[PDB]
RNA sequence: AGUAUGAAAAUGAUUAUUUUAUAAGCAAUCAUGAAUAUAUUAUAUUAUAUUAAUGAUGUACCUUUUGUAUAAUGGGUCAGC
RNA sequence: AUUCCUUGGAAUAUUAUAUUUUAAAAUAUAAAUACUGAAUAUCUAAAUAUUAUUAUUACUAAUAAUAAUAAUAUGGUAAUAGAACAUUUAAUGAUAAUAUAUAUUAGUUAUUAAUUAAUAUAUGUAUUAAUUAAAUAGAGAA
């Protein structure tokens, strides 16, 4: 019960990351608002 | 030169260079020259002496002028006519004498009749 | 098997920046000889006969011999796309006369209760078997197709465009 | 004779994946590399009278390589109509706010033709801080390359 | 339907402040209309829209868009 | 038509050939692209038929290459294999479509098979039949 | 199931058989007025009959008419030029019918930079694609 | 300021085809898709015509000046003289 | 590509490809002429003028008309020189409503012009073709 689907060895290989704190974010002009 | 899979292939293309131009082109292909032929008169039929490439779908022959021996690529004239007449017109910016450039430029039209191995 | 050399059609330009620019191909120029030059293309519309498989050749074209409908991908790898599921696991022929009789009872009687779905589930079988099998009660057809007429009503201007759209699409798609 | 055929695939979109993180290009360079594929300059189809460039996904922007003190020294600019509003920016600055995305978009954005596609040009690029994304379905893949 | 300016319009002078001078013009026009019956004349047009439609080509995603410009005379492929 | 037959009179002893010839030279040389003359209902069935009546492995489809899934426009390739041996390359916007292409494919290439002057005249077993 | 789609064969000139493009020639003139007297020395010459021994496959009309003189021709494809060679001399003339025997029909036309040839056949080799390309772009 | 006639232009309204509501500059030229119209040889994978997708190129014209896109002269447009 | 000797050759190296052998090793081939870049030059045709050679056509034939071959020349304000066309009038002047004149659209001829076809309006019909003579003879510029 398996789909036809591929994937790409650049995604697969490419190790997980966590993007960074952006200002312009909702949370973080929360911690910022009085 | 192992000429054998062109020779097999049902489609093939030529590279044929008149005056260094080159053409590229199957048979029933109509090539627009940009001049006038003296030598030849319509219906009269050109083999072509110099074909840069032929070419199958993977594979081509290759070289300066190829041997007239491993093929046969002849082409029939049909037109001598004019592209269309123009008037461009030559002028300097405060100057009010303007020199009328005419233009109306003669082609010949060959059809590529035979385009096979030999 | 032919041992020519091999060659992209090149550009003395930079292929990555300016392919497009035709100039480079002209300007290039190679040595007098055979090539192999791998079609940088699917083979699709195409008749040609380097494209045709030896399969479809007759036992007597030289062609088969030679080596140029390459089978560059291998069916190993590639995944099962939209296929049915006797495919993957071979066609049965189990099911009897006096059984597909039975079904065939069932669908005139009852096609709600006993609909393909079911039937099939029951039987072990494809719905597509039991449709080609057994045909349901008229009166249940002339109301499906009175609900189908009723939902196509119901559309808006621009959905039955898109239909429309659609179906010149799947038309087109088997030109080739 | 050449231009008749099927062109369907030719002038198809492909989605490209490039990982920051596993390119050594510095930001500049990538840049370029990147307005290439956004032209369409790659293919041999292309003709200036059409938009016909890839899309490119671009990953773990975060670990892109600027040379020397451009970090903190290099400023972006931005002027509203109104004299006395002109904002200068360290790149520093803009990444805290935006994100490196951001700077390479930037950059991406300069390479570009000024021209009416290229806005279009630009958002076909899409750009990710860290290494998720919800385009990683979408990345073009073939079924030889499936031995990892 | 539509307006059409009609004949003569007789201009007068409109003397204004200091020696001033203006050329006042009395406009007169006529309006025309063309009614057509909706049986007839919009049906038709309606038909020929909905022949329009049939006619229009779908929006295929990998439609065979011509490769525009000249070859050449050498394949780039 | 006249014409032509008041060659096939002229030349019917002298040299019989000669009207075909002509014939050839005019009416045989027009283009017609047999490609552009099909149009299939389901070539899938057909495709599995063919296969059947002849000595191959059941035809899967079955993805080559993919791009741009989730989006307007994607690309699929799909391969028809019997066995190894790549029976139609098909391409599309949809996986069924591509499917679709490629078994079209697969039919053209069985029927539009142009043999050589060289072979032994090939005569086929007619069309299939489902 | 296989369903055929209707077409028909287009002519290609010369690949068989060549029909010449020009078909009849009718020299206009008129006795009276100066602008038709190369016109009718042409006539006089002897020239016209040496061009009939030489284009047999293509006719000539003599017509007699009040205006200026002309040379209208008429081609395989329909169309018909017409030059009207007012206050000509022979020779003028006689390049002039030259000129009209050498074209084909055909309408004039603005030619692009390089558009040579003019083809009916599917490209030998396929058009290219990216995902059946040799290299691969990055 | 004769009488007939008047598809001469400028100018107004209207209808059709087409393009146009993320786009910036003598409004054209060249490239180039698409849509529409006509065509008694479109045999078509046709030809012309119309049309501001899109791309490139492009400082109105005259006068007078060492020199003008000039923010120097002159012209509201057309018809007649 | 790098090195040596005197545009060249050689070696070395690199890349690409092919073939053999066990992803390597061996053999052969190719590439090394960087490329873009003007309305420059050449080639490819066309026009005009001149110089020098021709060919065909027709009774200053040592000419004219047309076509070739080779060469040289063809930006242009003020200005000089040469050649044409449109319009109108006078001299000569067939013809014809299937004709003509004017207009619109699409063709044609190296095209400010004329001609062809269709269409619309006149008009029992050209100061018509052509050669002369002349001009209130050509307008975005006051
Ligand atoms: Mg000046
Ligand atoms: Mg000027
Ligand atoms: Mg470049
Ligand atoms: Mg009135
Ligand atoms: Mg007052
Ligand atoms: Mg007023
Ligand atoms: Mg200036
Ligand atoms: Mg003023
Ligand atoms: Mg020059
Ligand atoms: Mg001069
Ligand atoms: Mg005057
Ligand atoms: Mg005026
Ligand atoms: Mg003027």
């Amino acid at each position: 019960s398996t789909r036809p689907f591929l994937v790409a060895p650049s995604i697969a290989n490419s190790i997980t990351t966590e993007a960074p704190a952006i200002n312009h974010s909702p949370e973080l002009a929360n911690a910022r608002k009085w | 030169t192992d000429t054998t899979p062109l020779k097999l292939s049902n489609e093939l293309y030529a590279i044929f260079k008149i005056h260094n131009r080159p053409y590229l082109v199957t048979e029933g292909d109509r090539v627009i020259l940009p001049f006038k032929l003296k030598q030849a008169e319509v219906g009269d039929i050109l083999n072509m002496t110099d074909v840069t490439t032929l070419g199958s779908r993977n594979y081509k022959l290759v070289g300066h002028p190829i041997n007239t021996s491993l093929y046969t690529l002849k082409a029939t004239v049909v037109g001598k006519t004019k592209r269309a007449f123009q008037t461009r017109e030559v002028t300097k910016r405060r100057n009010r004498r303007v020199r009328h450039a005419k233009s109306k430029g003669d082609l010949t039209i060959l059809r590529i009749s035979e385009l096979s191995m030999n | 098997q032919f041992g020519f050399p091999k060659t992209q059609v090149t550009t003395i330009y930079n292929k990555t920046k300016s392919a497009s620019n035709y100039k480079g191909y002209l300007k290039h120029r190679d040595a007098p000889g055979m090539y192999y030059q791998p079609s940088e293309s699917i083979a699709t519309g195409s008749v040609n006969s380097e494209t045709i498989p030896r399969s479809f050749m007759a036992a007597s074209d030289p062609r088969r011999g030679l080596d140029m409908p390459v089978q560059s991908t291998k069916a190993k790898q590639c995944p099962n796309v939209l296929v049915g599921k006797s495919t993957v696991n071979g066609k049965t022929y189990h099911l009897g006369p006096q059984e597909i009789d039975e079904i065939r009872k069932l669908r005139l009687d009852n096609p709600q209760k006993y609909t393909r779905k079911f039937l099939a589930a029951k039987y072990g079988i494809s719905p597509l078997f039991v449709s080609m099998v057994s045909k349901p009660s008229e009166q249940h057809v002339q109301i499906m197709e009175s609900r189908l007429q009723e939902i196509q009503s119901r559309w808006k201007e621009k959905r039955r465009i898109a239909r429309e759209d659609r179906k010149r699409r799947k038309l087109l798609w088997y030109q080739a | 004779s050449q231009k008749i055929g099927h062109s369907g695939l030719a002038f198809a979109r492909l989605w490209h994946h490039v990982d920051v993180a596993r390119d050594k290009r510095t930001l500049g360079r990538l840049a370029s590399a990147i307005a290439i594929t956004l032209i369409g300059r790659h293919k041999p189809v292309y003709h200036p009278s059409q938009d016909c460039g890839d899309y490119v996904v671009v990953t773990n922007c975060q670990k892109i390589r600027v040379t020397g003190k451009k970090f903190e020294q290099k400023t972006y600019w931005s002027h509203s109509g109104r004299p006395g509003q002109l904002k200068l920016q360290t790149m520093n600055k803009v990444v805290a706010d935006k994100g490196f995305g951001e700077i390479l978009k930037k950059a991406v954005s300069g390479m570009l033709p000024k021209n009416k596609l290229r806005k279009q040009r630009l958002d076909r690029l899409k750009v990710f801080d860290g290494s998720e994304n919800p385009y990683k379905q979408n990345i073009t893949a073939f079924a030889h390359e499936q031995s990892s | 339907i539509w307006t059409g300016s009609d004949g003569f319009w007789r201009k007068r002078v409109e003397f204004k402040a200091r020696t001033r001078i203006g050329i006042i013009s009395h406009p007169y026009i006529h309006v025309r209309c063309i009614l057509r019956t909706k049986s007839v004349t919009k049906r038709r047009l309606a038909y020929e829209a909905h022949l329009k439609e049939q006619k229009r080509a779908p929006w295929v995603q990998l439609g065979d868009k011509p490769i525009r410009g000249v070859t050449g005379g050498v394949y780039k492929w | 038509r006249s014409i032509i037959a008041a060659i096939w009179a002229v030349t019917e002893q002298k040299d019989s050939q000669a009207v075909y010839r002509f014939i050839d030279d005019h009416i045989m040389s027009r283009k017609l692209d047999i490609t552009k003359m099909f149009q299939f209902e389901q070539p899938t069935r057909e495709l599995a038929m063919l296969c059947r009546r002849e000595g191959l492995e059941k035809p899967v489809s079955k993805l080559v290459a993919e791009s741009g899934r989730l989006s307007k426009s994607p690309v699929f390739i799909v391969h028809v294999f019997s066995g190894e041996e790549t029976l139609g390359e098909g391409y599309g916007s949809s996986l069924k479509e591509a499917k679709a292409r490629a078994a079209t494919d697969a039919l053209m290439k069985w029927y539009c098979y142009e043999p050589l002057a060289q072979q032994e005249p090939v005569i086929d077993p007619g069309t299939v039949v489902v | 199931v296989v369903k055929a789609i209707a077409r028909n064969s287009i002519g290609r000139n010369g690949v068989g058989a060549f029909v010449f493009p020009c078909r009849k020639i009718t020299l206009q003139f008129c006795n009276w007025g100066g602008s038709s007297e190369g016109m009718r020395k042409f006539l006089t010459s002897k020239r016209l009959d040496k061009w009939g021994q030489e284009f047999p496959w293509i006719q000539f009309e003599v017509m007699r008419k009040s205006g200026h003189p002309l040379l209208r021709a008429e081609y395989t494809n329909g169309r018909e030029k017409v030059i009207c060679v007012r206050n000509l001399n022979i020779d003028n003339v006689e390049n002039k019918l030259k000129l009209l025997k050498d074209s084909d029909g055909d309408i004039l036309r603005r030619r692009t930079k390089n558009d040579n040839v003019e083809s009916l056949n599917s490209s030998v080799r396929g058009i290219w694609s990216p995902l059946h390309a040799a290299k691969r772009h990055r």
